[PDB]
């Protein structure tokens, strides 16, 4: 990651604790497919 | 003759002295079952190398020139360049083929073993139990004489064609499988497995549909999913050994493994376990199976004659045991003792200890803890100017297991320390703030957010001083919280938080999240709004309406941890949904013949369905069209016959294999004949990625 936009965040967008949703049950025993 | 001798296969007097023990562990036995297991293990690892080990993805994981943070077990180890890594995986494939066909067995076993562990130790984020098991089996099979029956090496050497093998070859494998089952069972005697919390949502799969005819969903998720697993683990440990219980054990174990294969994405673990299950049968089952065939098949299948004498066994007449027999007996005893001890060796390596025990992979604690992360904040302070900034949570990383282990956090901090000077930051101080909950508890911090991880102290054999304890006293609250989870509308959402004394949480509610409220469940907290610098102390059962679009802070000011909750709804999504419903109602009214009046021009694109020769649609129209298209696509996906799905699956796997092979060939050519011009490389790489069709 480069361009100084994927390696830095502003204050307000880095402290947003609550995010709405419309993994949460990861077991660490599952191979994650990539392609 | 003695019943104990018949059941256990050996007499007590055989263990009176060391020499008798060596003779017992080196007695003759048939080689057939070992050969079949060798073949199946080799075939499965051959299929597994291009899929899970990462040969297809190796061109985007160890890419040259990319700056990434690695997580190796030892800091000395570093990846080689890409081409040499492809060569290493080629050697792995050749070793697996050699093990499958039994051609140059020891060399093939070594060529599979050494690269596999090199790759395994190079990254701790790719560790899982089914990989450690494969490594251990490859380590074991290097010493066993598994090429004596149904092997190419037999055809090339008469002395090793249908010959005897020592008994400890079977004993080590049987002990390994028994240890796996039994340790998995005993590890699952935890409060979060016997009470129904781990894997609480796996009872909704359609494979459990028949059980619902006689049991409710709540009971089906406890008696069958949880207790059944524990009982099957222990019993499958014990049942297969004895002759009386082998049939029922095989049936239950096979059903268990097939269901695990369908439910999860573990990979080849279930098939390897299925192949290992027959190993408890009599050592001569393939021979009698070959006998029970027509003569035409016998002309192609392996030999059916009795095995010949070998040189790696002690024969009773007597024969004085040599050196290899004693080494085999010692290896068996010491290896089994080490396998018993290692899963419980977490009191020595306390640096790797956390809320759970040790690094994942070598404990057999499968599907016993589930984690849900809420937020990850990484702060940095520059050592020259004093500026304070925030980094992206997962920059310069490929896996997300660094949020739960201290050592990986230390390695990530050092990597960031060496890499940030490229982006105009001097010697920094980096702080981490990570929230995580295990098995649906209150979300609490895992590392102290006031400690510079770059200068923190960590050694493997001492306890880490900056890992917050797991507050297990709030475990029963998971009952009440669930009730609160079921009292909400279809729009409202709830997040539960438990915070330590002294610390504070600073939060920025987004402008979209209107109607956000904070309620206190236990303890004493103070909520501060910085817009006017006003702080209020909240007592038990008090609720406050937070501002939307500003900063607020919550401080804990009690001798004990404080538990509270955020209840919020998204106003923007609600308004958009109302407008979308109104637009759909207007469309339906137009369609059914009502609303005879002319449609507005903004509605005309909706009926037309295509933006051609007109003004660009408003965001609402674009959103409606996108939602309709997505719903239609999902509906089309659902109405797909089985054969098409199977064909697509096969084509995708063929694509993976073809890409792996072509990339490996390109890498080997680059190593041997040198690197051609960039245009030729681009053409070859483009040809490699092409879909089969
Ligand atoms: C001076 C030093 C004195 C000696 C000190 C060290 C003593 C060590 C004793 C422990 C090790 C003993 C190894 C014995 C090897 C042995 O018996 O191997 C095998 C047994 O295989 C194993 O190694 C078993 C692995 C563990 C599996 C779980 C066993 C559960 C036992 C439950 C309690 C009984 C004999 O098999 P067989 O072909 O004769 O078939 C017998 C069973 N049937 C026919 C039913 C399938
Ligand atoms: C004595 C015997 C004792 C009993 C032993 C029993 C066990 C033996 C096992 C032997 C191995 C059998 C094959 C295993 C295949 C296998 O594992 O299947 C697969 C993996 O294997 C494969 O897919 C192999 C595919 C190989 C490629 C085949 C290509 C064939 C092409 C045919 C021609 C097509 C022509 C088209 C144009 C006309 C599992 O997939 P996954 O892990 O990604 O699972 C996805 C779905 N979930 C996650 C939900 C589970
Ligand atoms: C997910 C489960 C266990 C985790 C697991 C996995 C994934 C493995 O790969 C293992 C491999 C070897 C050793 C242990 C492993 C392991 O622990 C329980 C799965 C529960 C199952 C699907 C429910 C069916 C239970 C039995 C078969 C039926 C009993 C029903 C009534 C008759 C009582
Ligand atoms: C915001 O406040 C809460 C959610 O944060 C919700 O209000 C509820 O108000 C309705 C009004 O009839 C009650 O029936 C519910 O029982 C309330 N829910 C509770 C108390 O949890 C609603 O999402 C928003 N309400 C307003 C007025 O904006
Ligand atoms: C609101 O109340 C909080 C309660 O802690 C005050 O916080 C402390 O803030 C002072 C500086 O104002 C620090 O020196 C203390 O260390 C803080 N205490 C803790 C426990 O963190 C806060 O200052 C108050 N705000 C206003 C505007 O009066
Ligand atoms: C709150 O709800 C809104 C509803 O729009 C969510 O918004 C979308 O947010 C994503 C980014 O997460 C944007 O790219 C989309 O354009 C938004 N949709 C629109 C404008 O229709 C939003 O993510 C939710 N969460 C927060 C924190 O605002
Ligand atoms: C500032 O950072 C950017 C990104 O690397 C680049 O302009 C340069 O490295 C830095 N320039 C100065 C003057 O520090």
């Amino acid at each position: 990651e480069e361009t100084d936009q994927e390696v830095f965040l502003g204050p307000p967008e880095a402290q947003s604790f609550l995010s709405s949703h419309t993994l949460t049950e990861r077991f660490w025993e599952s191979y994650i497919y990539n392609g | 003759d003695s019943r104990i001798g018949k059941l256990l296969g050996f007499e007590w007097t055989d263990l009176s002295s060391w020499r008798r023990l060596v003779t017992l562990l080196n007695r003759p036995t048939d080689p057939a079952s070992l050969a079949v297991f060798r073949f199946l293990f080799g075939f499965l690892m051959v299929l597994d190398i291009p899929q899970e080990r990462g040969l297809s993805s190796l061109d985007r994981k160890y890419l040259d020139g990319l700056d990434v943070c690695r997580f190796p077990l030892l800091d000395a180890l570093r990846p080689l360049p890409l081409d040499w890594m492809y060569l290493v995986y080629t050697i792995m494939f050749l070793g697996a083929l050699g093990m499958m066909l039994g051609l140059c067995y020891r060399i093939s076993c070594v060529l599979f073993l050494l690269p596999y562990w090199y790759v395994f130790l190079l990254d701790k984020t790719s560790w899982n139990n089914h990989s450690y098991l494969y490594g251990l089996l490859a380590f074991q099979l290097t010493f066993m004489d598994a090429n004596h029956y149904w092997s190419v090496d037999g055809l090339l050497n008469a002395h090793r064609r249908n010959a005897h093998v020592p008994l400890w070859n079977y004993a080590v494998l049987r002990g390994q499988i028994f240890i796996v089952y039994f340790i998995a069972g005993v590890k699952k005697l935890d409060a979060d497995w016997v009470e129904g919390y781990s894997m609480e949502y796996l009872s909704r799969h359609w494979l459990f549909s028949p059980f619902k005819l006689l049991l409710s969903e709540e009971l089906t998720s406890l008696l069958v999913v949880h207790w059944g697993g524990l009982l099957l683990d222990l019993s499958a440990g014990f049942l297969l050994f004895f002759d009386v219980s082998r049939s029922i054990g095989l049936f239950f174990v096979s059903y268990f493994h097939c269901m695990n294969s369908q439910l999860f994405s573990i990979g080849m673990f279930s098939y390897v376990m299925l192949a290992s299950s027959p190993l408890f049968c009599s050592p001569e089952w393939p021979r009698k199976l070959v006998s029970y065939c027509p003569r035409r098949l016998q002309q192609l299948l392996p030999l059916k004659a009795a095995p010949q004498p070998s040189v790696s066994c002690v024969y009773k007449r007597g024969q004085k045991p040599g050196l290899r027999h004693q080494l085999g007996a010692a290896f068996t005893l010491l290896y089994l003792l080490e396998q018993l001890f290692l899963p419980y060796s977490h009191f020595l390596t306390q640096g790797y200890n956390n809320w759970t025990n040790g690094l994942y992979g070598y404990s057999w604690d499968m599907m016993v803890h589930s984690r849900s992360h809420q937020h990850v904040k990484i702060t940095y302070r520059d050592g020259r100017t004093g500026e304070l900034g925030y980094l992206n949570p997962g920059v310069f990383t490929q896996s997300r297991r660094w949020k739960d282990h201290a050592d990986m956090l230390k390695q990530y901090a050092t990597c960031l320390s060496r890499l940030l000077p490229k982006y105009n930051v001097t010697e920094p101080q980096i702080y981490f703030d990570i929230w995580v909950s295990i098995n649906d508890r209150f979300q609490q911090r895992i590392f102290d957010p006031r400690v510079d991880i770059v200068q923190a102290a960590w050694s493997p054999f001492q306890r880490t001083s900056w890992v917050q304890p797991l507050l297990m006293d709030l475990s029963p609250w998971r009952a009440k919280l669930q009730e609160i989870k079921s009292s909400l509308d279809n729009h409202t959402e709830v997040v539960f938080i438990a915070d330590f004394p002294g610390l504070h949480l600073e939060n920025f509610v987004s402008e979209d999240l209107g109607n956000t409220s904070i309620q206190l469940l236990q303890g004493e907290v103070t909520v501060e709004l910085v817009a006017e610098q006003k702080n209020q102390t909240l007592r038990e059962g008090e609720k406050m309406q937070l501002p939307a679009g500003e900063y607020h802070k919550v401080y804990t000011t009690s001798p004990s941890p404080s538990c509270y909750m955020y209840v919020y709804v998204n106003t923007t999504e609600l308004a958009l949904e109302q407008d979308l419903a109104y637009l759909q109602e207007l469309k339906e009214k137009v369609e059914n013949g009502s609303e005879t009046g002319p449609l507005p021009p903004e509605l005309q694109p909706l009926l037309e369905g295509e933006v051609k020769g007109g003004p660009e649609p408003t965001p609402l129209v674009q959103t409606f069209l996108r939602r309709q298209q997505r719903l239609q696509e999902i509906e089309r996906r659902r109405n797909t016959p089985f054969h098409e799905r199977f064909f697509r699956f096969l084509l995708r796997k063929l694509y993976v294999f073809r890409r792996s092979f072509l990339m490996t060939c390109i890498s080997l050519r680059n190593l041997i004949l040198g690197r051609p011009s960039l245009e030729q490389l681009a053409q070859e790489v483009t040809y490699a990625n092409l879909r089969p069709f």
